[PDB]
Order: C-alpha cells, then sequence, then structure tokens
C-alpha cells in the first residue's frame, strides 16, 4: 500500500499561505527522503524542498528559500510545505514523492497531485 | 542544478515506430539520471533508474542507455498507452533537475 496522498491546495490570494499535507502510507516517512515537486500549468517539473524525517535536514531550491518550509511528523508519517507569502509565480500542481531507499535515489513513488492557485 | 537539455520538445510517429528521446547532461552526472513518463492530470511514474535499468514492472520496450554526458531513452514499438509526455532527471547533486520535456503524440493522418 505504498503511497502518498496530498492534501492542501486552494485558491489563495497574493502574499497568502498554504499548508500542503504528504501523508505516507506502506512506509515510514522517518526512513525516506521526501521531496516536493511542482508543475506550473505550462511548463515542466521543477523540484522544491526537501526533507529526512529521522534528523530533521531540509534542503531548498532558490525559488523558495525563505518563503517556504518543510517539515516533518513522524509520528502522523506525515510531511508539510507551509507556504507562505506566495507570489503568483507558485501556481501549480504541487508533487511530494519520496527516494526508495538505499543506493536507489529514483523518485519511485509519488502522490496525485494538489493545486494551488495565486491570484486577486 | 546542472542542467538537462531535452531533445525534442515533441515528435509524431505511430504505433508500431521506434522512438528516441535525448538528455544532455551539462556536467557528469555520472549514471545518476532517471525517466519519467506522465500523462496529463496525473502524475508521473517511474521508468528508467541509474540511467540503464528498468524499475518494477515497466514494460520491457523501454531502455535506457548513456554515453558520457549524454542519455538515450528508446522504445522499441510504440504502443497505444506510450503516448504521453517523457522527462529525464539527474540526482548526482542538489537541486535535482529534469529536462524540458518530450510529448510523444501519434500522426493523425
Amino acid at each position: 500500500e505504498v503511497q502518498l496522498v496530498e492534501s492542501g491546495g486552494g485558491l489563495v490570494q497574493p502574499g497568502g499561505s498554504l499548508r500542503l499535507s504528504c501523508a505516507a502510507s506502506g512506509f515510514n516517512i522517518k526512513d525516506t527522503y521526501i521531496h516536493w515537486v511542482r508543475q506550473a500549468p505550462g511548463k515542466g517539473l521543477e523540484w522544491v524542498a526537501r526533507i529526512y524525517p529521522t534528523n530533521g535536514y531540509t534542503r531548498y531550491a532558490d525559488s523558495v528559500k525563505g518563503r517556504f518550509t518543510i517539515s516533518a511528523d513522524t509520528s502522523k508519517n506525515t510531511a508539510y510545505l507551509q507556504m507562505n507569502s506566495l507570489r503568483a509565480e507558485d501556481t501549480a500542481v504541487y508533487y511530494c514523492s519520496r527516494w526508495g531507499g538505499d543506493g536507489f535515489y529514483a523518485m519511485d513513488y509519488w502522490g496525485q497531485g494538489t493545486l494551488v492557485t495565486v491570484s486577486s | 542544478d546542472i542542467q538537462m537539455t531535452q531533445s525534442p520538445s515533441s515528435l509524431s510517429a505511430s504505433v508500431g515506430d521506434r522512438v528516441t528521446i535525448t538528455c544532455r547532461a551539462s556536467q557528469d552526472v555520472n549514471t545518476a539520471v532517471a525517466w519519467y513518463q506522465q500523462k496529463p492530470g496525473k502524475a508521473p511514474k517511474l521508468l528508467i533508474y541509474s540511467a540503464s535499468f528498468l524499475y518494477s514492472g515497466v514494460p520491457s520496450r523501454f531502455s535506457g542507455s548513456r554515453s558520457g554526458t549524454d542519455f538515450t531513452l528508446t522504445i522499441s514499438s510504440l504502443q497505444p498507452e506510450d503516448f504521453a509526455t517523457y522527462y529525464c532527471q539527474q540526482h548526482y547533486t542538489t537541486p535535482p533537475t529534469f529536462g524540458q520535456g518530450t510529448k510523444v503524440e501519434i500522426k493523425r493522418t
């Protein structure tokens, strides 16, 4: 039942805020790295952040650095993306995924996508 | 934050055709390249990892190869369900970065 389920997107105006959810099932968040990857309406895939839920390690893309925070609740087996100070440019379908395991750093499982629209 | 340059933007072909997508890494990335497919409104799906290994369950008509900085995906005999968009990715460093995509469409006429 290895699956990622996302939640939390909607319409939100410029300079607003949103918390998306990626709840793991079938495996455990602490073990793997969790990625959020977005995809703007016309465009391709763009990596935004990453977290290792055992040690708490995060890395972020420049676009998002300082505006967004990725976090993990290991008891709940859920990761989060807190997106504050939302620019119109962040409108995309957000996807969390994982790295399979050791020596397997391809994103083998992804969630369905949650859409964040940002306009007036 | 190595860029992956993907050729072509799109192509048209038919059921049964052999097709080849290419990605060029701007730097040496070793073998740390994966290939994803994505159909519209759906999430990506891993096809190939470590530049040439088939992920479980993916159709044996798919193969990856590498030569230097160049990574190639061939689909040897296109089936209906293969008309989708394909992305390469490198994950050798942070950020993992993606090719801009190749929509593989059917020639209608």
